[PDB]
């Protein structure tokens, strides 16, 4: 407090001089201290004990006359008690420094979200809301007579109620011209209502119909005559009709939201006046029109406080002159007009109200809607993770002392301590509140008091509390003889849907609401459901006022059109010939069919039809932003549609992305992994590029593999100094506009799966507010150029709060067929070179290579194969069927096999390569390509199943294939090699035997040569050119590990790094890892992490990949960070904060299957891009060649034994194998056999 | 059965008021029954025709065995004297647990007048109020006196403390702690565990309801001018009265007992003094006619009562009795406050304008009461026995336990098994085309029929567990042995139900409405998978084995406004009930079979109020007709299916 803030030093100088002397005492003690940190030597100082007992009462003397200070500024000015106490220090403080105090007037007042100050900032002039809507003073408020904090702040409180008090009056006197004018202008309306501010017209409109029903009702007289209730009722209808003609033109948002309020008020005043004629009321005290709210205005009242009382049945309040700004009007339907009642009793007989019933029945809003009627402060405290009990007893004082309105949403979600807290503090409150009943005893108030926080608080009669509850469930049982319930069980949505639209200027609301309002109910029924869909009434609401734009588009449209031609433009003609329910299903549409799932977009579509018979939706052609996804798509070897085609899905998804990007400035792409979502933005990006010849940007960043501290930067908890994280970085180097920056166009793409712990300060910015804040306390503002965005699979962990502030678009695995990865894939080959490395990417024709020429032979003979019926796909539909180690991911069996072709291709230009007399002629190329892909499929499909599976699906391959397959009968397919010439040849044929000395005769790095090794070895020499990311699994002991480390040290350029995952393994392994072999080198075109032996390709083996510990939200960081640097080809350094590059590194890894205890199953976005191998155990052939090698290197200590080496190992192989039949897992865990033992 | 059909005079015993003092001898025998034997045997023949009466029979097995006066100090005022004077150590709190809006320390005040004892009082709230209770009990610890602490169920972790502090006191030979509370279950265990429990109910009635309510309220506020307010205080009364013996009939009387309390009369005095102080202005006399009736009867359905009221039948229901008592017409003398009581008899209100006229003709009301006073047929009685009656067997079967060692299991296996061999093994499912999407009916039997095989599938491996501990194959996980003490206890557990399911019913009746739920889904299933979609409409559907009838409904509605092309805010609901067997089912018209109507007999679709408990309804024809502007008719009620 001392030294943040300079001007609490002249408020308190005695305090300042004395903090000043014990601070300096303090210092010398602590260097001391300081100088012997030994603990006897502490308290071997002379006097130590009390001099820090001195001190300690001399600090406490200190901190109580602060706290006195700052509790009597609290009690001079009430609304100090609701700010908290840093900013209370921070407000006094900057006394001299206005500009710093006005962020902090939300929480003070209810709508005033600044102040208008003089340009020497001397005078208040006056006062501002958050929607620019202002107020200047009558009488302006002269800071200089009052330099005080306090002063000038009661006096704007004053002068902002007298302002509002005379502003009504002469509003009122204003439209009671117009309440009783048959014909009304509908320019002096217009000037009317933007004279005055929304509350004030809502009010000056119940006020003026409520004087003349009064009056009407006093001419009447019980004679029968129901003329005058006819005239004010004809009078409300006539302005119904030259308001709702108003409204279908173009108008500011803020004079359409007053007309809406306007139409939302009047609508109910004409249904009353349609209710009191009907019922045949004759006298002004019949209950009819007692019960009914009414309003009378004293201007004649000197008291600013009481010009306006409101009376209801028997109750009766004084209108609190405090201003709300524009809010949002409440369709009064007899729902909330029963909650008036009740709420209006409850508060006449000095009780609270308890408004109790399922969530999105409009019970809090009710509630803030009586208290904006009645104009008074209502403060909202949500009773989930937001209840801070810290600053509640002092909000309680502030509501008690200045006089406010409480509101609890949802108090059965409260655990015991807070329940048990804020039930007595409320019931001691509401006690102080029931002794104010009896007045005739209560002539004296004593000024009444209560007993909060241990202390004594008075209390206003203004005061309010109410509880909201979420029953299945009744009330605390300190309270339930105190509070009176209510049941919210079903709230009118036929009504509100009428008014709605019917504000809206849409001349049929009634049909149209009477069909909308059913069709969500049986949305929410007959789809099946999903955590993101959102059928309830505010979806609704903005279903309606996005519908009223929708309509209001397509008449400027055809005003345009009509301006263009020579015709005579009128809007109610142009409005009357035009239907409504195409508008409706054309806004419902396009607000709901993105979020929609593939499987029931024809569900939606079914019901729409059955609700709006014969009504179809039409999509908005965008054709050249078609032509440059034409373009685009076609140079980036993509397949295009238009709607029902091979395609057109994907399409429509990408420009419903683009839609949402118009609309919401928050968006998340949420679909499987491997459907299209990760690049359809920046196919979008590319193409908005070309169209609108805006220069985009991209940054691309993984949430979860960076830490909070890293991602949003972290204070120093001592020597505070500021480091900024990744995110505060790139919105920086944004804002700050150096290089220019905000003259392009920014997306920042979060690529990770979505958790409530590292969003929760992106809430602050992804909301309509959008300004981050940070511990450093800067308050950042997010350009109009920049677009967050999402990439998600799932919403598994998804909080509600931050889905509400995002459009969504959901892309299916439907949205993308084979035929569209096929396609890819041909047109990826008839185009990319493999030998190109990294010089000709960004070249990206004919005599270019003649490996481009050989492949694209290869292509044409292996395109009948890829057909939609013919032999990849049925195969794919059958591997689907059989069950693997792990899920059966498309992308990936597909992504593996394309890399196993291009290794043929490569093998096509080897053979090439080493025969220069003559090329590789077409028969042979035919033959070897077409066994290829036989064997290519059976590997790249059954590489993750066992041998009976792998036989299964070479059967099935035999029966569905042309090419002819090898005659030997019990030897399975995926045994023979497909030889460079066109015949299979025999792996059994290409191993050799080899003999191992006595010296090493189980050395765990030795291997013995069998069929399955130099299978696996050929498998992974094929994968590891292409730098693919290979995972082996299977069995304990079946020898993955040093195969791969056999095979890893056989290749000359391998150089191998041996690491190991456990349940504790955070990404600073690696980054340790990298920082032992690799280096960070800086280039022009960006820094570059590269291992210091030039020309090896660097490989990181990470044993077991399932060892790592998921979170509490299915998510692994190491494995999410090797995820993105396999995709992304690089990652991000947080110390900088700068995107590097990977150059030569690659990733192997092991595994065991996940059924085992320790493991996990690994992330679907991670196992689209590893191939898997299944190794299972080598079986008795294998083993008995193993075991026949070792055991003829174990005799030789012994030379008059060697016929006896062979019989031994046979013997010692088949004894194991029954002992595989025998003593199974499933009779004791530890029953398990390998070649381990 | 054949004894049944032998006997002549059995029929004058079927409906007989209480036909178990006069059971008939029925039973085959070869020895001569003991009259214990033969008390078991009237309860049996009891429990099987007559059950209503079933709970009195067993006072008089009780008879049989343990003496007639065996429950004769129930229906006394409680001792509290030799109790507290004899029977309490000083160190145990005397727990006085009373139900919600009901007190019962005016008994210990009686005690402390008549047994010449000082008593220190002390109502808890705060803790100013647990430094004066920590205070009084101090003092007291010493000085031998008594000392009441009431409603301290508010501050269950002071009970605690205080129940600690009272486990190492040492009182004085004649030092009393009472504790008085409500029944709620956030007092501690330990305390109930050490203290004497006494239960205060109070007495069931309507005259008692008004004998409370006219000594709740005082007499000066009462006796003010004008001189009417008395009068509309007693129908005040009678209508607090006349709701909350209601309350004992649910779900009859109300759909849920809602929490009628004090507060509500309170607040309902409140305003009827503010309304008629408002109205008179002062005066002695006003006119019955100018009393403000709409605004009473508009804030006490709506504002005072009908708060805690969320169904709109309920609501509709307090509207009927308002505007059925609070009017005008109840203030001239000829009124009658409850009509057709016991078919015949009515009960007029009485003529007096003084309080004590009121006071004089309630305590002048017949000591017999019957359901027609507050509008339910008398029958309701016969139901509200028997559910109750329900509600002591299944206790009983709750206290079975497992102490017959020196056969719960040996039951249990021949239980298991057979409920095992009751339902089918494999649920067959549907077959998914493109075809009968379009047919939204095809959706719901999908929608119900996985829902169906998983809880079969459930059922059938618990039970196979179940069954197998029974014979010891298999150890007692944590799971299985809470199953089989569920299944010994016979009580439904929470993973057992997981659909919209009736709440607090046993596992018997929840097995076979398996037998009869997956039996019609197999019967539906078959029939659409050999038929096809068309036979979907044809079918007679129960709406009782369906997991959800709304979406039925909703399906017909669909079904009808996509074959006539209508919009779904269009059409409208109509009910023919067809007697005829083999009625031709129309174009709009679906078959409902096994509805029940309570309370009623329906002929050509008109019905006529009787006395029968239940009617079986036949194949109801559901229609969907066009939603025509016509006023609806005066002989047309709105009833709930529930």
């Amino acid at each position: 407090i001392f030294t943040g803030s300079a001007d609490i030093k002249h408020l308190l100088p005695v305090e300042t001089q004395e903090f000043q002397s014990i601070s300096t005492e303090f210092l010398a003690l602590m260097k001391k201290v300081s100088k012997s940190p030994l603990v006897m030597d502490v308290l071997n100082i002379q006097g130590v004990q009390r001099s820090l007992e001195r001190l300690a009462d001399l600090l406490g003397e200190i901190q109580k006359a602060l706290g006195e200070y700052l509790e009597r500024e609290r009690s001079s000015f009430p609304r100090f008690y609701f700010v908290g106490d840093e900013d209370l220090l921070e407000i006094i403080g900057n006394s001299k420094n206005v500009a710093k105090l006005q962020k902090h007037f939300k929480k003070m007042f209810a709508g005033v979200s600044s102040i208008i100050l003089n340009e020497d900032n001397s005078v208040v002039l006056g006062i501002s809301s958050r929607e620019g809507e202002e107020v200047m003073f009558k009488t302006p408020v002269s800071i200089t007579e009052h330099p005080k904090i306090n002063e000038w702040l009661t006096l704007v409180e004053k002068e902002m109620r007298v302002t509002l008090a005379k502003l009504l009056a002469e509003s009122v006197t204003e439209v009671e011209i117009f309440g009783k004018a048959t014909s009304i202008d509908p320019n002096t309306y217009i000037t009317w209502i933007d004279k005055y501010q929304a509350q004030l017209v809502v009010l000056s409109a119940q006020i003026a119909w409520s004087e003349n029903v009064e009056t009407a009702l006093s001419s009447m007289g019980g004679g029968g005559d129901a003329a005058p209730l006819h005239s004010v009722l004809s009078n409300v209808e006539v302005t119904l009709n030259v308001l709702a003609d108003s409204v279908l033109m173009e108008q500011p948002p803020l004079r359409r939201r007053k007309l809406e309020h306007l139409i939302t008020e009047l609508v109910h005043q004409r249904d009353v006046t349609r209710s009191l004629i009907k019922s045949k009321i004759d006298n002004a005290k019949s209950f009819e029109w007692l019960s009914q709210m009414r309003f009378y205005f004293d201007p004649k009242q000197t008291d600013v406080l009481q010009q306006l009382s409101i009376q209801m049945a028997n109750a009766k309040f004084n209108y609190g002159f405090e201003y709300l700004g524009v809010q949002d009007k409440l369709v009064q339907t007899p729902l909330t007009d029963r909650c008036y009642l009740t709420m209006t009793q409850a508060l006449e007989a000095r009780l609270g109200g308890s408004p109790f019933g399922p969530a999105g029945t409009g019970k809090t809003e009710s509630v803030k809607a009586l208290g904006h009627q009645l104009g008074r402060f209502v403060l909202v405290f949500n009773c989930d993770e937001t209840f801070d009990f810290q600053a509640m007893g002092r909000i309680f004082v502030g509501l008690c002392q200045v006089g406010a309105w409480g509101c609890f949403d949802e108090f059965n979600r409260l655990e015991e301590r807070m329940l048990s807290a804020v039930s007595q503090q409320v019931q001691c409150i509401q006690e102080a509140l029931r002794e104010h009943s009896n007045p005739n005893y209560d002539k004296t108030s004593a000024p009444i008091t209560c007993e909060l926080l241990n202390k004594q608080v008075k209390v206003s009669p203004d005061m309010a509390i109410f509880i909201t509850m979420n029953p299945g469930s009744n009330l605390p049982d300190n309270l339930k003889k105190l509070f009176r319930s209510l049941a919210m069980t079903k709230p009118d949505r036929q009504l509100i849907a009428q008014v709605m639209l019917y504000s809206q200027g849409f001349r049929t609301a009634e049909v149209l609401a009477n069909k909308i309002v059913p069709f969500f109910k049986l949305c929410d029924e007959q789809l099946s459901s999903q955590s993101h869909y959102d059928f309830g009434l505010r979806a609704l609401k903005s279903v309606l006022v996005s519908a009223g734009n929708v309509k209001r588009e397509r008449i400027q449209k055809i005003k345009r059109e009509k301006e263009e031609r020579g015709e005579a433009v009128d809007e109610g003609e142009i409005a009357e010939n035009l239907p409504e329910q195409e508008i409706l299903i054309q806004s419902v549409c396009e607000t709901m069919v993105p979020k929609l799932v593939a499987e029931d977009i024809p569900l939606l579509f079914s019901l729409l039809s059955d609700v709006f018979p014969g009504v179809q939706y039409h999509r908005g052609e965008m054709t050249a932003l078609r032509e440059e996804l034409k373009k685009v798509c076609q140079e980036m070897y993509l397949t295009y549609g238009d709607g029902e085609e091979v395609g057109g899905m994907w399409v429509e998804k990408v420009l419903q992305l683009y839609q949402i990007t118009q609309i919401n400035h928050g968006l998340m792409m949420v679909g499987p992994s491997g459907s299209g979502k990760s690049m359809a933005w920046r196919v979008l990006l590319k193409a908005l590029e070309r169209l609108e010849g805006v220069e985009g940007v991209a940054h691309i960043i993984d949430p979860k593999a960076i830490s909070k501290d890293h991602l949003y930067g972290t204070l120093d908890p001592n020597t505070r100094e500021w480091t900024d994280g990744l995110f505060t970085h790139v919105l920086r180097k944004i804002i700050d506009s150096v290089r220019g920056e905000l003259q392009k166009r920014q997306w920042i793409v979060f690529d990770g799966d979505v958790d409530p712990e590292w969003v929760e300060n992106l809430n602050s910015v992804l909301d309509d507010n959008k300004l981050l804040t940070l511990p450093n306390g800067e308050r950042l503002s997010l350009p109009p150029n920049v677009r967050i965005m999402f990439e998600v699979q799932d919403l598994k962990y998804a909080t509600l709060a931050t889905v509400s502030r995002c459009g969504m678009v959901w892309f299916s695995e439907d949205v993308l067929s084979t035929d569209m990865i096929f396609n890819n894939f041909l047109a990826r080959l008839r185009s990319i070179p493999l030998d190109e490395g990294e010089d000709e990417a960004q070249r990206r024709e004919e005599a270019a290579s003649p490996m481009l020429q050989i492949q694209r032979d290869a292509a044409t003979i292996m395109q009948p194969y890829f057909t939609s019926n013919g032999l990849v796909t049925k195969a794919l539909e059958h591997a689907f069927q059989l069950e693997h180690i792990m899920d059966l991911t498309r992308l990936r069996c597909l992504g593996s096999l394309f890399s196993m072709l291009h290794q043929a291709c490569r093998n096509v230009a080897q053979y090439n390569a080493n025969h220069p007399d003559f090329p590789m002629q077409i028969e042979q190329l035919e033959r070897y390509i077409q066994r290829y892909l036989v064997y290519a499929i059976l590997w790249s499909l059954s590489g993750d199943s066992r041998l009976k599976m792998r036989a299964e699906l070479g059967e099935y391959i035999r029966r569905i294939t042309t090419v002819p397959l090898p005659t030997a009968p019990n030897i399975p397919i995926i045994d023979y090699e497909v030889s460079i010439s066109g015949e299979w040849s025999p792996w059994q044929a290409k191993v050799p035997q080899i003999e191992v000395e006595t010296h090493k005769v189980a050395a765990p790095d030795v291997v013995v040569p069998t069929l399955d090794t130099v299978r696996h070895e050929a498998l992974l020499y094929t994968w590891l050119a292409e730098h693919k990311p290979l995972v082996l699994c299977g069995p304990p002991g079946s020898g993955k590990t040093m195969t791969l480390f056999s095979a890893l040290r056989a290749l000359p350029d391998m150089e191998v790094v041996g690491l190991n995952f456990s349940s504790a393994t955070t990404p600073e392994l690696l980054l340790k890892t990298f920082d032992h072999y690799c280096e960070y080198r800086r280039t022009p075109n960006g820094v570059v992490l590269a291992p210091v032996q030039l020309g090896k390709w660097l490989v990181l083996f990470c044993d077991e990949i399932n060892l790592p510990d998921m979170d509490k939200y299915g998510t692994q960081r190491v494995i999410s960070f090797i995820r993105q640097m396999v995709e992304h080809g690089g990652f991000y350094r947080t110390s900088d904060q700068t995107w590097v590059k990977l150059e030569r590194i690659q990733f192997v890894g092991a595994c065991n299957p996940p059924t085992d205890p320790g493991r996990k199953p690994l992330s679907h976005r991670f196992l689209r891009h590893v191939p898997v191998v299944y190794v299972d155990y080598p079986g008795p052939a294998s083993l008995t060649q193993i075991y026949g090698t070792f055991n003829r290197a174990m005799l030789r200590l012994i030379p008059s034994l060697r016929t006896y080496a062979e019989p031994l190992t046979a013997a010692m192989v088949e004894f194991y194998t029954m002992s595989q039949e025998r003593f199974t897992q499933d009779t004791q865990p530890h029953y398990i056999y390998s070649p381990r033992e | 059965i054949a004894k049944v059909q032998a006997d002549e005079q059995f029929g004058i015993w079927l409906d007989s008021s209480s036909p178990e003092q006069t059971v008939p001898y029925l039973w085959s025998e070869e020895t001569p029954a003991t009259p214990i034997g033969q008390a078991i045997h009237r309860l049996l023949l009891i429990q099987a025709f007559r059950p209503d009466r079933l709970l009195a029979m067993a006072h008089m097995f009780v008879s049989t065995n343990l003496g007639e006066s065996f429950m004769s100090i129930m229906e006394q005022p409680l001792d509290l004297t030799h109790i507290v004077g004899t029977e309490v150590k000083p160190n145990t709190p005397v727990l006085m647990c009373s139900v919600p809006g009901y007190d019962a320390s005016g008994h210990v005040e009686d005690l402390a007048a008549e047994q010449n004892t000082q008593i220190t009082s002390i109502a808890i709230g705060s803790a100013e109020g647990f430094n004066q209770a920590d205070k009084a009990i101090n003092t007291a610890v010493k000085s031998g006196r008594w000392v009441m602490l009431k409603n301290v169920h508010l501050a269950p972790g002071w009970l605690m403390q205080l129940e600690k502090k009272l486990h190492s006191l040492q009182p004085h030979a004649c030092f009393r702690l009472f504790l008085t509370m409500e029944i709620n279950p956030k007092v501690p265990v330990n305390l109930l565990r050490a203290g004497r429990i006494f239960v205060f109910e109070p007495p069931p009635g309507v005259k008692a309801n008004m004998l409370r309510t006219f000594s709740s309220i005082p007499v000066s506020r009462i006796c003010k001018s004008p001189n009417e307010r008395a009068r509309l205080y007693f129908l005040l009364a009678w209508f607090h009265a006349i709701i909350q013996e209601r309350l004992r009939y649910a779900p009859l009387g109300w759909s849920k007992k809602y929490e009628f309390g004090e507060s509500d009369l309170r607040s309902a005095c409140d305003t009827v003094d503010t309304w008629l102080d408002d109205t008179a202005k002062g005066r002695q006399n006003i006119s019955p006619d100018k009393i403000p009736w709409s605004a009473l009867k508009t804030l006490m359905a709506q504002s005072i009562y009908g708060g805690r009221v969320d169904n709109e039948f309920d609501q509709r229901l307090l509207n009927t009795f308002l505007e059925r008592l609070f009017t005008t017409r109840s203030f001239d003398s000829e009124f009658k406050l409850a009509c057709k009581v016991d078919g015949h008899k009515d009960i007029q209100m009485p003529d007096g304008i003084r309080r004590e006229e009121f006071v004089q003709w309630v305590e002048l009301l017949p000591d017999t009461q019957t359901p027609s006073w507050l509008g339910l047929p008398n029958n309701a009685e016969r139901v509200l026995l028997t559910t109750q009656g329900v509600d002591m067997i299944s206790k009983m079967l709750k206290m079975q336990m497992l102490e017959d060692e020196d056969a719960w299991m040996r039951t249990l296996h021949t239980t298991a098994s057979n409920w095992l061999h009751l339902i089918p093994q494999t649920l067959s499912h549907l077959k998914r085309t493109v075809e009968n999407i379009k047919d939204p009916l095809f959706r719901f039997f999908e929608r119900e029929v996985k829902m169906g095989a998983k809880l079969l599938q459930d059922v059938r491996q618990d039970l196979a567990d179940v069954v197998q501990v029974c014979e010891g194959k298999k150890k007692q996980t944590n799971y299985l042995r809470t199953l089989i003490n569920e299944l010994v206890k016979g009580i439904l557990p929470r993973s057992w139900s997981h659909y919209t399911v009736p709440a607090g019913m046993t596992v018997i009746q929840w097995v076979s409405d398996f037998s009869e739920r997956i039996k019609q889904l197999q019967n539906i299933s078959l029939a659409a998978a050999s038929g096809g979609a068309k036979e979907l409409k044809n079918i007679h559907v129960c709406l009782g084995g369906l997991f959800v009838p709304e979406a039925y409904i909703t399906a017909t509605r669909q079904y009808v406004a996509q074959a006539n092309s209508w919009s779904l805010e269009e059409l409208c609901l109509e009910v023919n009930v067809t007697t005829s067997q083999g009625a031709t089912l129309d174009a709009c018209s679906f078959g409902v079979t096994g509805l029940k109507l309570q309370g009623a007999t329906c002929n050509n679709n008109k019905l006529s109020l009787s006395n029968a408990i239940s009617t079986a309804l036949p194949l109801t024809q559901l229609r969907w007709v066009k939603q025509t502007n016509t006023e609806k008719k005066a002989s047309v009620v709105t009833l709930p299916v529930y």
